[PDB]
């Protein structure tokens, strides 16, 4: 059932996600 | 395969929007006929084919 796997008020977190032309970006 | 859609799909896309079309002011309920054609159909390929 699965096809693809990975693995890698004091606070202030910004994210970018992107997806374009099949690829999946994120800025941090 | 499909016949007709009213968008077209950007490269390496899945979609699961396998619905009927409807082309008539009569209710179709969700089955294919007549003003109500079905987007997917087969081909029935077949040795003698070119
Ligand atoms: C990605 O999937 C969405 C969700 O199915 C598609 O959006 C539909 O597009 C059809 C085509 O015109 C519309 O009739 C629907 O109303 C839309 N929404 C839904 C919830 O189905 C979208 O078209 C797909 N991407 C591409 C490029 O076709």
């Amino acid at each position: 059932n699965c096809t693809f796997e990975y693995v890698s008020f004091k606070n202030l977190r910004e994210f970018v996600f992107k997806n374009i032309d099949g690829y999946f970006k994120i800025y941090s | 395969y499909r016949l007709f859609r009213k968008s077209n799909l950007k490269p390496f896309e899945r979609d699961i929007s396998t619905e009927i079309y409807q082309a008539g002011n009569k209710p179709c309920n969700g089955v294919a006929g007549f003003n109500c054609y079905f987007p997917l159909k087969s081909y029935s390929f077949r040795p003698t084919y070119g």
